[PDB]
RNA sequence: UGGGAGAGGGUGGUGGAAUUCCCGGAGUAGCGGUGAAAUGCGCAGAUACCGGGAGGAACGCCGAUGGCGAAGGCAGCCACCUGGUCCACCCGUGACGCUGAGGCGCGAAAGCGUGGGGAGCAAACCGGAUUAGAUACCCGGGUAGUCCACGCCCUAAACGAUGCGCGCUAGGUCUCUGGGUCUCCUGGGGGCCGAAGCUAACGCGUUAAGCGCGCCGCCUGGGGAGUACGGCCGCAAGGC
């Protein structure tokens, strides 16, 4: 079930693009690992570092309670 | 800077003096000056109400402009900025547009060559007044009024300043630089900025002249007198206090609050200062 | 002269003359910041993932620019200035960085 | 009296201390190991969470509570087992969220914990 | 930074011919130029150890071609520090 | 000349999580803490829960057997200033190189001066336990300090216990970052396993502890002792 499969190209720099990158957080907002997120160094530095951002601008968000 | 020197003399050894470096003018405005009456500490029944005092450097005081929402709109360059003898704050010369001159106290960081102006739709930059409640929560701020057209109340010593804390109704809250918490009325003056001349509180007197130039004699303690002259006196030979530590008064003076405690301005005052 | 994209949040209760009028105030200190704007997009309200001001909405704008390199801090604070802007961003602007 | 709220288990590795509250937030009543009748290191237990999420709700079912959500704080040793008995207890829980407040690197921690 | 438009009208300025780079004159000139901004950089940032080591790389780094030159031809090195002021 | 990666450094801003305290609300008999407890806190209304506020400090996830730096070391995000370094092109200089006694700079923590700051933590210190005792370990408190600016100190298991540069001597697998004709090849880093060889052994092995040249530093039985004396440095502690 790797998350970069399930999307087409799409920008790692881009972190206004909300619907893309909340893909890559946990159910608990967490940044999702290299494991579950498939990609490589590289890229995951660029995704976490705009995850980052957005969580700045108000987009993504910085934590979220779990439900069961 | 404060300024050091070598040890020439068993005095200069500690004495720092200020550096004035922001200072650009080095005579007062004659307009604004006007004599001051030195007092000695005695007041009009030729009686000392303040132990102490005298003999200091002679002074002329200037005319300082405490009000400022009395020229709205009017902006002014700063001309100079001069020593001030009456204060710990420099002072600094105003050209209004005008043509008329006033001096204000110094805050940090004011250039000369460079522009202010009160009323409430001034920026919010250094050395603007503006009424308390059109300046942005969060900003420091100095000459602060306590009731709106009374005139500059607080923060006003070198290098001191009060902080906008947030608002409530007619009145904003401000740290003040004892740290109580005030509430002052929001149509109150403040101008932003802290006071300049912030080293002064590292300046090292340095020998016991340079307070008698400050006009402040020799203080004398309890425990070198007598009992006719105060609650520590005598006693043969060194003696501890021997009961609280008390005024010439008698009054008890460690720890003893004294603050009216019916004051109207309770009400207003959040929280009393700190440590 | 550098490229960069200013992203601004503001007050989610104006109405449109207050917004309007945001935008003039705006406008006007990215223009005497030397900014000129190239590119630029208004998406407007938009729920955030958190409160901001204790507010669970924000107006997003946003403006590709070209601005003198030393003058892009101190926009930022004068930007900041206002009661109704809730944050400013403004980042130095880069080539997508694609996968897939 | 109040139809619908909240209940909050505080589960740590010392204690369980269930609150049921109204829908605003307000709690409505309280309970824990001590209220249960244990003193000690047994409030840690699960069998001390049970009796205290059950004198809970059952304090809370005579002001009429009827259905509840349930908040989770604490990785105590009482905590799966107060939800058990929070929905045995006759109440409905709508949901059960874990709200465990950390820190996203903050204070320092005292040093049993470094 | 360095603008690489300024780069070449030093890189031009102190050129031997027409399309010289990296002779000994071009050499120092560059370094010349990155010292004096690394100079100034660090008169503020007094605190910027890291860079103050590169600055004493660079400035043994001119001083050993300032020596190969002077070396080779005296005329050519004392008329380079003296079109870049440097020998103090 | 064109490109790259990165917690490299400095300045300024700035975001959310948590803790603490204050304010409001609601609520009652305990909370807390340990191996178990007690001190402590709590009917003068604590704990737990909701909303508001204040403040300092550290930046969860990403995060790694990862990266960057000469080392000490460096981690939220943003911009500015700035160093190192690698790649590709094979364009320029024409041995301009290596090392380096002295010198100069940097140098974790603790400590020190002046002034800030102080939420959490916590030497000293108070008290509770444990115990034969318990100046400890564990529990409740707690001041320096931890944080900032500026100036000092100059140590260390400052470690890879491995000085720097160059050349030469099988490969296998993992990884980071470039450039390719992108299966695969070629650089520069970081790990493992290993040819030859080394080595007292343990182990090292193209990141040599192998085979060689250059330069530097250092060792010469254990203790006494990194002590004494002298000298130089330091505000002191103390350092050499
Ligand atoms: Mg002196
Ligand atoms: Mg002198
Ligand atoms: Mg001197
Ligand atoms: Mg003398
Ligand atoms: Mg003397
Ligand atoms: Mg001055
Ligand atoms: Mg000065
Ligand atoms: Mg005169
Ligand atoms: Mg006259
Ligand atoms: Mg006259
Ligand atoms: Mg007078
Ligand atoms: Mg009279
Ligand atoms: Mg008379
Ligand atoms: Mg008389
Ligand atoms: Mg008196
Ligand atoms: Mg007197
Ligand atoms: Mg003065
Ligand atoms: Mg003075
Ligand atoms: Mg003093
Ligand atoms: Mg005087
Ligand atoms: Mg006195
Ligand atoms: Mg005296
Ligand atoms: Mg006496
Ligand atoms: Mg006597
Ligand atoms: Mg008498
Ligand atoms: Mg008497
Ligand atoms: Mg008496
Ligand atoms: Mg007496
Ligand atoms: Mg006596
Ligand atoms: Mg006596
Ligand atoms: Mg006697
Ligand atoms: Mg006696
Ligand atoms: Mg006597
Ligand atoms: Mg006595
Ligand atoms: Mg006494
Ligand atoms: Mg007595
Ligand atoms: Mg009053
Ligand atoms: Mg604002
Ligand atoms: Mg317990
Ligand atoms: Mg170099
Ligand atoms: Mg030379
Ligand atoms: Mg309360
Ligand atoms: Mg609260
Ligand atoms: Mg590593
Ligand atoms: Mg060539
Ligand atoms: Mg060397
Ligand atoms: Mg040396
Ligand atoms: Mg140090
Ligand atoms: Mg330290
Ligand atoms: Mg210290
Ligand atoms: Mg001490
Ligand atoms: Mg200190
Ligand atoms: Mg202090
Ligand atoms: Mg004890
Ligand atoms: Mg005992
Ligand atoms: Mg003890
Ligand atoms: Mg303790
Ligand atoms: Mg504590
Ligand atoms: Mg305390
Ligand atoms: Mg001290
Ligand atoms: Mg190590
Ligand atoms: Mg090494
Ligand atoms: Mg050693
Ligand atoms: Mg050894
Ligand atoms: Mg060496
Ligand atoms: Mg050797
Ligand atoms: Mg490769
Ligand atoms: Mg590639
Ligand atoms: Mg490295
Ligand atoms: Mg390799
Ligand atoms: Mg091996
Ligand atoms: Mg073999
Ligand atoms: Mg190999
Ligand atoms: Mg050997
Ligand atoms: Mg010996
Ligand atoms: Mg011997
Ligand atoms: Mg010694
Ligand atoms: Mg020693
Ligand atoms: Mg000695
Ligand atoms: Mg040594």
């Amino acid at each position: 079930a790797k998350v970069k499969a399930t999307l087409g190209e799409f920008d790692l720099r881009d972190y206004r693009n909300v619907e893309v990158l909340k893909r890559f957080l946990s159910e608990t907002g967490k940044i999702l690992p290299r494991r579950r997120t498939g990609l490589s160094a590289k890229e995951q530095r660029i995704l976490a570092k705009t995850i980052k951002r957005a969580r700045i601008l108000g987009l993504l968000p910085f934590t979220e309670k779990l439900v069961r | 800077a404060v300024k050091k020197f070598k040890p020439y003399t068993p005095s200069r050894r500690f004495m720092t003096v200020a550096d004035f470096s922001e200072i650009t003018k080095t005579e007062p405005e004659k307009s604004l000056v006007k004599p001051l009456k030195k007092t000695g500490g005695r007041n009009n029944q030729g009686r000392i109400t303040v132990r102490f005092r005298g003999g200091g450097h002679k002074r002329l005081y200037r005319i300082i402009d405490f009000k400022r929402w009395d020229k709205v709109g009017i902006p002014a360059k700063v001309a100079a900025i001069e020593y001030d003898p009456n204060r710990s704050a420099r002072i600094a010369l105003l050209h209004y547009v005008d043509g008329e001159k006033r001096y204000i106290i110094a805050p940090d960081g004011l250039q000369v060559g460079q522009q202010v102006v009160a009323g409430p739709d001034a920026p919010i930059q250094v050395g603007n007044a503006l009424p308390l409640r059109f300046i942005p929560v969060g900003t420091v701020v100095h000459a602060v009024e306590l009731e709106p057209k009374k005139g500059a109340k607080l923060a006003r010593a070198a290098g001191t300043s009060a902080q906008i804390q947030g608002r409530e109704g007619d009145y904003v809250i401000l740290r003040l630089p004892s740290g109580e918490l005030r509430k002052v009325h929001g149509e109150c003056y403040a101008t932003v900025g802290a006071v300049g001349n912030a080293d002064h509180k590292n300046i090292v007197l340095g020998k016991a002249g340079r307070s008698r130039w400050l006009g402040r004699r020799p203080h004398v303690r309890g425990a070198a007198m007598n009992p006719v002259d105060h609650p520590h006196g005598g006693g043969e030979g060194r003696a501890p206090r021997g009961r609280p530590p008390a005024s010439p008064w008698g009054w008890q003076t460690k720890g003893l609050k004294t603050r009216k405690r019916r004051k109207p301005s309770s009400r207003f005052i959040i929280a009393r200062r700190k440590k | 002269m550098r490229r960069y994209e200013v992203n601004i949040v503001l007050n989610p209760n104006l109405d449109q003359s207050q917004l309007a009028l945001e935008k003039e105030i705006i406008q006007r200190a990215l223009e005497n910041y030397g900014a000129r704007v190239e590119k630029v997009e208004e998406l407007g309200l938009r729920r955030l993932a958190y409160p901001i001001a204790k507010d669970p909405q924000g107006y997003f704008l946003w403006y590709q620019v070209e601005m003198p390199e030393d003058r892009v801090n101190d926009l930022a604070r004068e930007l900041r200035i206002r009661d109704n802007v809730r944050r400013v961003m403004v980042v130095k602007s880069q080539e997508p960085f694609l996968a897939n | 009296q109040v139809a619908s709220g909240r209940a909050y288990i505080h589960a740590s590795y010392n204690n369980t201390i269930v609150t049921i509250t109204d829908p605003d937030g307000n709690p409505i009543t309280w309970s824990s190991g001590g209220v249960i009748g244990y003193k000690g290191s047994r409030k840690g237990t699960p069998y001390a969470a049970q009796l205290a999420a059950l004198d809970a709700a059952k304090k809370a079912m005579a002001y009429g509570m009827q259905s509840v959500d349930v908040i989770v704080r604490g990785t105590g040793a009482g905590r799966e087992q107060a939800i058990r008995a929070l929905q045995a207890s006759g109440l409905q829980v709508k949901s059960i969220v874990d709200d465990t407040p950390v820190p996203h690197n903050g204070c320092r921690p005292k040093k049993k914990f470094r | 930074p360095i603008t690489k438009e300024e780069k070449q009208k030093v890189i031009q300025e102190f050129a031997r011919f027409p399309g010289d780079t990296g002779s000994t004159e071009v050499q120092v000139a560059l370094l010349t130029l990155r010292i004096n901004r690394l100079s100034e950089h660090l008169k503020v940032h007094k605190k910027d150890h890291h860079s103050h080591r590169g600055l004493l790389m660079m400035v043994g780094q001119r001083r050993r071609l300032l020596r190969y030159l002077q070396r080779e031809d005296p005329e050519r090195y004392r008329a380079l520090i003296e079109k870049l002021g440097i020998r103090g």
